[PDB]
């Protein structure tokens, strides 16, 4: 190679790590009442 | 105009004067470059490939 400046490459920096926002979250489902209420129906009472 | 021809007669200035004029050239553009793959891919891979 003769004396100069020459063009090799296009470099490129990766990144070092990755950021997720979404919204300031609310309204939770009333599950829990589906679960652990203090006694199930019977069969015939039947909570849906 | 009319310039007045004539067979024997010459017009010959008396006084004269100096004057400055301006003239304006471009001699370059802007030296520019293109990173070609970042310009057609934006770093999608499956582009690049
Ligand atoms: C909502 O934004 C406020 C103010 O920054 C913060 O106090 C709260 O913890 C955020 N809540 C959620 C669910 O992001
Ligand atoms: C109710 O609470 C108990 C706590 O030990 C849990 O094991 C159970 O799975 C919950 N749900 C039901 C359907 O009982
Ligand atoms: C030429 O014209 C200028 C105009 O300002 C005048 O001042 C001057 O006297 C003239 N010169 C001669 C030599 O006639």
């Amino acid at each position: 190679i003769d004396k100069g400046i020459y063009q090799t490459s296009n470099f490129r920096v990766v990144p070092s790590g990755d950021v997720v926002r979404f919204p300031n979250i609310t309204n939770l489902c009333p599950f829990g009442e589906v679960f652990n209420a203090t006694k199930f129906p019977s069969v015939y009472a039947w909570e849906r | 105009s009319s310039i007045a021809y004539s067979n024997n007669t010459i017009a010959i200035p008396t006084n004269f004067s100096i004057s400055i004029t301006t003239e304006v050239m471009p001699v370059s553009m802007a030296k520019t470059s293109v990173d070609c793959n970042m310009y057609i891919c934006g770093d999608s891979t499956e582009c690049a490939n």
